[PDB]
């Protein structure tokens, strides 16, 4: 499927 | 005290650049000029801005100040200020902030910085290909591409920088080498974005306005746009989109 | 017999402001040019209508007569004629309008103007303050206000005339002084009123055409308009809106 | 292989002159151009396109052609091709079509031509009367006279060409002698349309561009459009609208 | 009444 | 409160 990742899975 | 006078364009640029993620923001004034970042309620895009003061045809504070602005106000209010228009900005008392062009003067009740969401910190992002072209041609892509799917493909290598979208019967592809671009690194990259945080994100860019790229693979991508002639500093850092089962 | 020639901005320029209040009118065709006055069915606004004769092209008639004109349908028609286009307005018969434009023939039954509710009378207002403006300013400071409150004040004394508006968070402020201004005799008065009717009577006015301002206090306001490169004169009084408890 | 190379305006057209009526479309290329034409789904219109070769900077064929295009796809597509932008389409395989401009490759799945409904046989109509007129003009009229009625007649006679429509308070009417139009056989005839068949014909012509009307008593009409500088023609057959008890 | 002609009735 | 005049009330 596809999901949106959150910005602060980098920015952790 | 803060007290500055920029153009119409320059203020009605920051405003949308901001209130495009939030609704609520804290606006620094230092120094070297205006700087304000948020994050969307969706804790998917990031917006980073920053107003050199030589931007600013007058540019007076007596110490940096943070003020904590209603952007849905401000926005609300900078469509009745023309272009070409002149504005003020007064911040005198620690309560109210004054905006005044033609024969008007706006006041508006500030809000309690401390009051809003803490902002996020500036990222550290180092990433392989990095593009610069015509905000303008990116914009006319983004259309196109959004007519196809709800999300695109930033793809990069040696061959040149491309945004493609795909449909269940057809697909649109763009496409540019070094040759066209401003500057083009050559990095090899992949990412995919939803196609309609990149429409809302060139709501505030057109042709003439420079536009650099920093792309990686399954990474956030870093819009940063130049833009009124170079007076702004608009950046757009956007979550990508993830593949899987 | 009803014969005159007219441009299509002139033409368009009446119809809207009068259709802007009511939907039949009685239009006098007088020795010294076209008049018409209505008050809206909410007995608030009131808009008067003079077009002086050598604002014609040519203007043509046996005697003074008058007509119950059906405003919505002139209008409607009005849309398809040109600002630079010329139109013959037609009246040989005594229950058929016909309008001339381009290579169309337009009619119209007229209505018995005693069918419609007999004209108001042009009141007797002694007022103190006395402002003169280019109306397209006021277009755009009534906007402005119009972000803020649903009702303006129009406050006027020796420093100059103001308009303002007050929200819950925030207000707005209009102001000039004499040096602004194109005339200010300095009277003192202050009435409030709605801000909608002001907008609506707006519409047919913009920058270039003069306004003329006689305000009271608590009392309707008089607002001159002189459009059309001073071909028209179209007057709005509006009834005050009223504190109490 | 099919490689043509054509204006934005030129493609823009006729997607438009023939999605106005259908959604896919047999398109054949031959020796002598671009050959088009379909019926809407209600058995009322007939559109036929014809852009000689001479109207494409390029033009090249191995042999004639022939397509099934999903319409409502390039119609969406073309909106982001400019009016002086160039444009290339391309068909290697059989299968998908290929819009290139700018910087974008647009591919599209083929519709396999016989799948879709068998485009009607160019008809043979003999009529009286015969008018050749500006579009632009017609263009007015049809929207002056669609305020009125949502039918007109064409009415023509040696007085003529007149286009008119009934309400039951108003009417209207388009004239214009041999002297004003371009071409007039005054032939004899009168037919009665829906106004809202010749709107939609009309988004497609503007002024400038000729209109040559061929009209019979209580049969259909035919209006041949020429446009984008004579190098389209566009032809919407209509079918009339019957009185009776 | 008024009725809309289809156009194949003279097509035919 | 905030009541609208009537136009009446004044050239009366």
């Amino acid at each position: 499927k596809t999901t949106q990742s959150t910005l602060d899975s980098f920015f952790k | 005290m803060i007290d500055v006078i920029m153009t119409g364009e320059l203020l009605k640029t920051v405003t949308r650049a901001i209130v495009a993620l939030v609704s609520e923001a804290r606006i620094h004034f230092l120094e070297k000029g205006l700087h304000s970042r948020a994050v969307d309620p969706a804790n998917v895009a990031m917006v980073i801005v920053d107003i050199p003061k030589d931007s600013f045809e007058v540019y007076n504070i007596d110490e940096e100040k943070t003020i904590g602005v209603d952007m849905d106000r401000i926005f609300d209010i900078s469509k009745s200020i023309s272009t070409k228009d002149l504005v003020e900005l007064i911040v005198e008392d620690e309560s109210t902030l004054k905006v005044k062009f033609g024969s008007v003067e706006y006041k508006v009740a500030l809000i309690d910085p401390s009051a809003i969401r803490k902002e996020p910190r500036i990222p550290e992002l180092e990433l392989p290909a990095k593009i610069v072209m015509d905000a303008g041609e990116f914009k006319k892509a983004i259309a196109a591409a959004d007519k196809i799917s709800d999300q695109v493909i930033f793809r990069s290598d040696k061959e040149g920088f491309r945004i493609e979208a795909k449909g269940d019967v057809d697909s649109i592809v763009f496409h540019m080498t070094e040759t066209e671009l401003i500057e083009f690194n050559g990095g090899e990259a992949r990412s995919m974005f939803s196609v309609d945080y990149l429409k809302e994100f060139c709501k505030v860019a057109g042709s003439g306005d420079l536009l650099t790229i920093h792309l990686g693979t399954n990474y956030p991508v870093r819009l940063v746009f130049e833009l009124v002639g170079g007076r702004a500093k608009v950046e757009y850092i956007l979550a990508p989109r993830i593949e899987s089962e």
